[PDB]
């Protein structure tokens, strides 16, 4: 098919043919000829749509542009094109089909290009950028704009936010560039979730802000400057603000980590120099004497022994020793030597329980203080704190039930004669669950070690995908359980009719496995580990069709559960770990920094048994910020400028001096 | 409804003669730099 | 054809100038084509792929087709088969 | 938009200037 040229361009006239040809060449004699032609008559455009002024700007001939301005050609968007071309001379001269969206202003474009010199030039004229509303703003103008035109509204908001996040603009115009970078990064991270269409752009902007803040910190040349930067308050206030905004790369900087280490290891100079055997011996002997140190602090808080426990590392060791002692005391309760008799309905507390009672009260008071001081919002962020709350609630329930049982029952009775809901049995079960929860808290102490820390963090980050897998498995399990219970519910038999008076699958002869929905769910759960026998699908009445259907359904469930899903999970977990492994160090250092700072404060000095018994500082900060910004600007100019400058000076110098000669 | 933009940390700007000397140095014209330095010696900046 | 090789390079300036003179391109698939395939099948296959690579040129579609978005949709499903 | 995607290094601009320079130089001795 021959077809035709449906879309074409208007032909150039003889005057248009003559023009833009000398302009492309740029000879100044031809410029005089063009001036003569203009007097005889300039605005003609190339097929690209660029007029004489734009192509003259591209040619970088200031005299030509000046002569064009004298002839009063249409300026149009020449300033924006010059800013985009990033030529300083043309921009200065200008100061002395549309390519861009109508909302674009010269300052916004300059901030987009991130050119320090041009932004400095424009900001001298005192330009302004419109401020954006809140992410959830519900006002008349916002609603009217969104309903009238949503795409343009979103594009304008994105353009404004991209202009505001320029490192050069932040350096030039912000009073506190670091705090501005923190807040802008946080706000841009929060906007990515609401505006799902532009998730990638907002994530990139937030990453750029984080990198700018980290690179600005990277330019400290002395410890005094580092202390001035870190201690500034609008005690390590800046570090706390960085932690609050999830600035992991800023916190994990080697110099900040070194300062934190010298703060944390107070009282132990040359700790790194000591051999690891000496370290282990020192830790053991310090942790052995925790009660003496606690008592000494309780008596003489300002003596040598009193100040000994105020150091963060010693405080951490004492807390760990106290928790380990509590766990060891918990392990002694299960010993039969403690329990004299087991047929007392309401028993009094034993010796071991009497020893355990002060620790339980101490933990409750500590968790109450933590929650009240930090507020409700801060308490939930940990995730580990939820475990603390559950364990304390279970301990309180155990104590209350024990008191109720002591008050109510006052006689001895055989244990086999007790009912199912006896208070003592419930108290014992809750105590056992509390023991399980208490023993699992030792994982949180792995972040203090350089070997087991990153592995613990990586295992923590891998628990999010397993839940997503478990949801789908739960759907499959519910489907098959419903099917099997629908098939097998007619043949339910009583416990009397079975040997030894069994019902269920906790017996040597498993039976009634699919008679109820709850039992069906339990039976299907235990088939993953192979603890359900194959004869449970048999029917006493010996009906072949029913047994065949049940066996087929059970086999299909087993195939789907153990052959497909498990291998899919294995592959998925393989892929996720490789991505996580790359960033293990930064996350572990952030976690260890969070752990260390909790022992700097003086609020929680005593371990659990014993617990229940402005203008000048701103002037210095602005001085240091001035030096850091100057060093940062020069470093980033180096990568952009040297090669281009050398290349331009070579050919340009070669083509004009020879002509003059 | 607007964000004012203004330079916070200001540095003293060079004079016109110093900027011209800088441009002559960058342009690689030895005669212009020699004349500028001779005039500077006559009037009594290279240290700028 | 010179136009076919120009569309392979996928650029606008020469394609516009060359197409200014009336130019046709035979469409690809009969009994006659089977006879050619008997004589030389390697040459026959290469010619068909040469034509389709010319037709799938972004510059050629923009300059010759009335609905470039619909043309890209139909050609993409054609080339997959 | 597509032209800016690939025409960014601008090597053929300075190279084109060098080509004009060489044409002028060849003309010089030839005349
Ligand atoms: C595993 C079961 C049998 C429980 C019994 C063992 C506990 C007594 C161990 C297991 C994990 C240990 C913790 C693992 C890591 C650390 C960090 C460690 O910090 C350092 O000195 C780190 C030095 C470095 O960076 O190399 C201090 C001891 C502590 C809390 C350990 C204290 C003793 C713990 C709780
Ligand atoms: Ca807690
Ligand atoms: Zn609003």
């Amino acid at each position: 098919i021959p077809l035709q040229i449906v879309r074409a361009e208007t032909e150039l006239s003889a005057e248009e043919k003559a023009f833009l040809n000398a302009v492309e060449k740029g000879d100044y004699a031809t410029v005089k000829q063009a001036l003569q032609e203009a007097e005889i008559y300039i605005n003609c455009m190339d097929p690209l749509g660029r007029s004489a002024l734009l192509i003259a700007i591209e040619n970088e001939n200031l005299e030509i542009m000046e002569l064009l301005l004298n002839h009063s050609v249409y300026v149009g968007d020449a300033l924006l094109y010059a800013i985009r071309k990033e030529v300083v001379g043309a921009v200065e001269l200008l100061l002395s089909f549309s390519e861009f969206t109508p909302d674009i202003t010269p300052i916004m474009l300059a901030a987009h290009t991130n050119n320090y010199e041009i932004i400095k030039l424009l900001v001298q004229k005192r330009v302004t950028i419109p401020r954006p509303h809140q992410i959830r703003c519900n006002c008349v103008e916002c609603v009217s704009s969104s309903e009238v035109d949503s795409l343009r509204h979103s594009r304008s908001r994105l353009n404004i936010y991209k202009a505001l996040a320029s490192p050069s603009l932040i350096a030039l115009s912000s009073e506190d560039p670091i705090l501005t970078a923190f807040r802008l990064g946080w706000e841009l991270k929060e906007l990515s979730k609401v505006e799902n269409e532009f998730k990638a752009e907002y994530e990139e902007l937030s990453q750029q802000c984080k990198l700018f803040a980290k690179d600005l910190l990277d330019q400290a040349r002395s410890s005094r400057e580092l202390e001035i930067i870190l201690n500034h308050r609008d005690d390590l206030a800046k570090l706390k603000v960085a932690i609050k905004y999830h600035q992991k790369e800023f916190v994990a900087q080697p110099n900040c980590q070194q300062l934190l280490a010298t703060l944390w290891y107070d009282g132990f100079p040359g700790w790194r120099r000591k051999h690891w055997v000496v370290k282990l011996l020192t830790c053991m002997t310090i942790g052995f004497l925790f009660p003496m140190l606690s008592i000494a602090y309780l008596i003489s808080p300002r003596s040598n022994l009193g100040l000994f426990i105020k150091k963060p590392f010693i405080k951490f060791i004492c807390h760990t020793a106290s928790y380990l002692t509590f766990l060891f005391m918990l392990l002694l309760a299960s010993q039969h030597i403690v329990r004299t008799d087991l047929h007392v309905q309401g028993p009094p507390p034993t010796v071991v329980e009497w020893m355990i009672l002060p620790w339980v009260l101490g933990f409750i008071w500590g968790e109450i203080k933590e929650m009240w001081d930090g507020g409700f919002t801060e308490y939930i962020h940990d995730w580990w704190n939820l475990m603390d709350f559950a364990m304390n609630s279970l301990y309180l329930a155990t104590i209350s039930l024990k008191i109720v049982a002591y008050v109510k029952y006052n006689g001895s009775r055989p244990r086999e004669e007790w009912e199912m809901w006896h208070p003592t049995l419930i108290a014992e079960a809750l105590f056992a669950i509390s023991n399980i929860l208490s023993s699992l808290r030792l994982i949180s102490l792995f972040t203090a070690n350089s070997h087991l820390g990153p592995l613990q963090i990586s295992l923590g980050r891998m628990l999010l995908d397993i839940l997503k897998f478990l949801f789908i498995y739960c759907l499959v399990l519910l489907a098959f359980a419903n099917g099997l219970n629908q098939l097998y519910f007619y043949y339910e038999t009583r416990a009397i009719d079975e040997p030894n008076n069994c019902k269920g699958i906790r017996c040597e002869k498993q039976n009634n496995a699919f008679s109820t929905l709850f039992e069906t769910l339990q039976s299907l759960f235990w088939s993953v580990f192979g603890l359900l026998n194959l004869y449970v699908t048999n029917v006493k009445a010996r009906h072949e069709f029913t047994e065949f259907v049940g066996a087929t359904m059970f086999g299909t469930y087993n195939v789907i559960s153990l052959v497909v899903l498990l291998n899919m999970l294995i592959a998925m977990m393989n892929n996720s770990y490789q991505l996580i492994a790359d960033h293990a160090d930064i996350e572990w250092k952030f976690a260890r920094t969070k752990l260390w700072m909790s022992y700097f404060d003086e609020g929680g000095t005593l371990p659990p048994p014993f617990n229940i018994i402005s203008l000048i500082q701103n002037q210095h900060y602005q001085e240091v910020i001035r030096n850091l910004v100057k060093r940062y600007v020069a470093a980033m100019i180096r990568n952009s400028k040297t090669h281009e400058g050398l290349t331009e000076e070579n050919f340009k110098e070669l083509k004009q001096d020879i002509s003059s000669f | 409804d607007r964000i004012p933009l203004q330079i916070v940390r200001a540095e003293t700007e060079l004079s016109a003669e110093e900027k011209a000397f800088l441009n002559a140095v960058e342009k690689g014209d030895y005669a212009t730099v020699k004349q500028a330095l001779q005039e500077a010696e006559i009037y009594y900046n290279i240290n700028c | 054809a010179p136009v076919i090789l120009a569309a392979h390079r996928n650029n606008y300036e020469i394609l516009t100038m060359l197409l200014k003179q009336d130019v046709s391109l035979p469409k690809p698939h009969c009994t006659l084509c089977s006879a050619k395939n008997k004589k030389d099948s390697l040459r026959h296959s290469r010619f068909r792929l040469d034509i389709y690579r010319c037709l799938a040129s972004p510059a050629l579609i923009m300059l010759t087709e009335e609905d470039p978005i619909l043309r890209a949709f139909e050609l993409s499903a054609d080339l997959k088969e | 938009s597509m032209r800016q995607k690939m025409q960014s290094t601008d090597q053929a601009t300075v190279e084109n200037l060098n080509e004009l320079r060489q044409d002028l130089s060849k003309f010089r001795n030839e005349i």
